[PDB]
RNA sequence: AUUAAUAGGGACGGUCGGGGGCAUCAGUAUUCAAUUGUCAGAGGUGAAAUUCUUGGAUUUAUUGAAGACUAACUACUGCGAAAGCAUUUGCCAAGGACGUUUUCAUUAAUCAAGAACGAAAAACUAUGCCGACUAGGGAUCGGGUGGUGUUUUUUUAAUGACCCACUCGGCACCUUACGAGGAGUAUGGUCGCAAGGCUGAAACUUAAAGGAAUUGACGGAA
């Protein structure tokens, strides 16, 4: 019945073969079968005659997609957690000069990854930057926030402005005195 | 926004009463696929009202349905293929359709496309022997040999141009050597792709060769003869 | 980058992650 | 006896559109929105709205006489994200739980060939 | 460990903070296990060299 | 009537390239228009709001049209002097490298003044000694030389892909021989900041009101 596949490369295939008990364990726990074809270089996820969760089989499709895009197994079980979400953001369709593109995604990732990790803390998601793709997984509020932020980041506002926006926003919503105010009296 | 915090716009000011009751004023017809495939019986469709037999003709022959090829052919594998169909004839709670189009599915596309290799596209626009005008999109993939130790097998510019040329040739040649009915039964087993492999075998190694898209452009004038002779004169019960 | 709280949070951004797996104040 | 209808689910990041339809795609057999079933505007995409909208369309489907569903999941796509909604997932859940025979699941979200973005 | 991390990133392409030629990387490994204090930034002898 | 430099130009053979100009065919997505569908919100935000939505909003199906872009393939890169450079098939014209017992005969080079080419909110943690430079290794890209088998095929159509050894030139990467004032403190000076008393209020001890003060105040009997 319901079945999906995804290709991978070989340097991840080593990791796949070394961890492959864990994915089939979690997935037959959710009554999802998974198999692995080496000459095909692909993974396969299918359902059986007992599976009762369409949400979880779409989730398993997301699982092999993320594992093909080379995120480790802690993040894999964090997406197979229910109220989480993967999300892919492309940046390659913004700017003209290649060198400016390089320096701008370096401005994103920041010295010692610090801007990226502060963003990950303040949104409770995980980010990973691959050239023209940026993968992110976590809750939907953090995902919407990081989508706005990275699009303005490959535009030309700075992530430091965004990080100050995030911490001020989270505090101002934490103090349970304001829910009517548009908060632009506080944000610069 | 069913709540009470919502303020007042124009919104829900003046509204007529639900009296029409659409599905007790509607009717249920059945549609029928051609006889070239195996499982002819498929789905159901809603007629708004029998005040128009004009309306039955209008809606139920302007229709375009879309099924999956497992539902159409009884394939034990869910064979990843969507068929568009365009209906023009009804015979007594039993409509007779024709063929409209055929696309692959997006999940199968994102399954096909890889990283360290080359994807090739091609498009042709032909007139069939039964006067249909069709456009066909075909895609192909390079592969590496087993002896290879290089982790990529790209093809150069003369390679990709010759490849697109010869597949365009076999496309137009076969669609003009066959009709639309035999063309549909030719695209059923995907023997045209096996032909493309055993023809472009002398150019470059390939792993996945597929026709992505089939779109209609201009339809001929309808013949009850052709449609019925594809599909394989009625009397009533003397109401007094 | 002249701010005081900002850059301290920025270089502690990996330490709080490492000893956490937010109480950043 | 296996009467087939379809279900277009536009699962956005700000509403959960559930929409059963005839097989051709013109007769809209039922339709409810997250912002038509939840009280405030704040939670117009939550799985609670999904469960409620699902129960409404389920009542309507057993009203009309459809026995099976082809569910087509769709996201906003194109310019914005290619990701479905938690209302989408919980809607598919509660529809299967109210018991529409799970005919065929597929996603078709509008993907751009090349997006209309200002190459500044 | 740092070299295997760098190889996995550059094989499955990630970006990373660009550091000078002296020091090592700075990972969640060294931040949690607290190795900077008992190994250091770099080989100081080769630094003066 | 000397050679033809691991000096320079030139021809030819096969190539190479998201190099260039000109049309051409097409992908979807978006926007609008029109056709039908069921009728109650859609949008955006942290939550809000502007706006659209009984002349049927959003949404599903159908086409239609315009204006931009050609994703996934996409990078350890190719091409261009730089900015720049990604659908198709033609047309035109340039260019690198390979290979040749091919041609001339030193025609080469570093360039100041002059000229051509350069989308023109932009930037915001990045930095490795330098060289007239010795050896190297794994990777790529492009061509040739040879062997070897696969994969191929065979009187018919393009004798292509892969293995390896060799050979030139690129982009990169990796190890190596060698050499040419910031701080803080104090301030009897200088220029500036300047400080407070209930408010009305001052020539009037002067009204209402105002905040401050908030358990009103005054006598007896035990």
């Amino acid at each position: 019945e319901s079945s999906f596949m995804t290709l991978f490369p070989k340097y991840r295939e080593s990791y796949l073969k070394t961890i492959w008990n864990d994915v089939t364990r979690a997935l037959d726990k959710h009554n999802i079968a998974c198999v692995l074809d080496l000459v095909e270089g692909s993974m396969t996820v299918k359902t059986t005659r007992k599976t009762y969760d369409p949400a979880i089989i779409l989730k398993a499709r997301d699982l092999i997609k993320l594992l093909a895009r080379s995120v480790p197994f802690p993040q894999a079980v964090k997406i197979l957690q229910d109220d989480m979400a993967c999300d892919v953001i492309k940046i390659g369709n913004f700017v003209t000069n290649k060198e400016r593109f390089v320096k701008r995604r370096q401005r994103l990732v920041g010295p010692n990854g610090n801007t990226l990790k502060a963003l990950e803390l303040l949104t409770k998601c995980y980010i990973l930057v691959q050239g023209n793709t940026v993968s992110a997984m976590g809750p939907f509020k953090g995902l919407k926030e990081v989508r706005r932020v990275v699009e303005d980041c490959m535009k030309n506002i700075h992530p430091i402005y965004h990080i100050k926006e995030l911490m001020i926003k989270r505090e101002l919503a934490k103090r349970p005195e304001l829910a009517n105010e548009d908060w632009s009296r506080f944000l610069p | 926004a069913v709540g009470k915090n919502k303020r007042l716009s124009k919104g829900k000011k003046g509204q007529k009463k639900r009296v029409v009751d659409p599905f007790t004023r509607k009717e249920w017809f059945d549609i029928k696929a051609p006889s070239t495939f195996e499982n002819r019986n498929v789905g159901k469709t809603l007629v708004n009202k029998s005040t128009g037999l004009k309306s039955a003709s209008d809606a139920l022959k302007g229709r375009v349905v879309e099924v999956c090829l497992a539902d159409l052919q009884g394939s034990e594998d869910h064979s990843f293929r969507k068929i568009k169909l365009r209906v023009d004839e009804v015979q007594g709670k039993n409509l007779l359709t024709n063929f409209h189009g055929m696309d692959f599915t997006t999940d199968k596309l994102r399954s096909m496309v890889r990283k360290w290799q080359t994807l090739i596209e091609a498009n042709v626009t032909v007139k069939t022997s039964d006067d249909y005008v069709l456009r066909i999109f075909a895609i192909a993939f390079t592969r590496k040999q087993a002896n290879q130790v290089k982790r990529h097998s790209y093809a150069q510019s003369s390679h990709i141009r010759a490849i697109r040329k010869v597949i365009s040739e076999i496309l137009t040649k076969e669609v003009q050597g066959s009709t639309l009915a035999q063309l549909t039964s030719k695209l059923i087993p995907e023997v045209i792709n096996k032909e493309i492999e055993n023809a472009t075998k002398d150019i470059f190694p390939l792993q996945n060769i597929h026709v992505r898209k089939v779109k209609l452009l201009k339809q001929p004038k309808f013949d009850v003869g052709a449609l019925m002779a594809l599909h394989g004169e009625e009397k009533g019960k003397k109401v007094t | 980058q002249n701010d005081l709280e900002l850059q301290q949070f920025l270089r502690e951004s990996h330490l709080l992650s490492a000893f956490n797996n937010i109480v950043y104040q | 006896s296996q009467v087939f209808g379809v279900a277009r689910i536009y699962a956005s990041f700000n509403d959960t559109f559930v929409h059963v339809t005839d097989l051709s795609g013109k007769e809209t057999i039922a339709r409810v929105t997250g912002g038509m079933k939840v009280k405030a505007d704040r939670d117009e995409s939550s799985p609670y709205a999904a469960m409620l909208a699902a129960q409404d369309v389920a009542a309507k489907c057993k009203e009309v006489g459809i026995t099976a569903v082809h569910v087509k999941i769709r996201a906003t796509g194109g310019t914005r994200t290619k990701t479905p909604g938690p209302g989408g997932q919980a809607a598919l859940r509660a529809l299967a739980r109210s018991g529409l025979r799970i005919g065929r699941i597929e996603d078709v979200t509008p993907v751009p060939s090349d997006s209309t973005r200002k190459k500044g | 460990r740092i070299k295997k991390y760098e190889q996995e990133a550059a094989e499955g392409g990630i970006v990373l903070s660009k550091v000078k030629k002296g020091q090592f990387r700075k990972i969640e490994s060294t931040y949690k296990k607290d190795i900077e204090r008992r190994i250091g930034g770099s080989i100081k002898a080769r630094d003066k060299e």
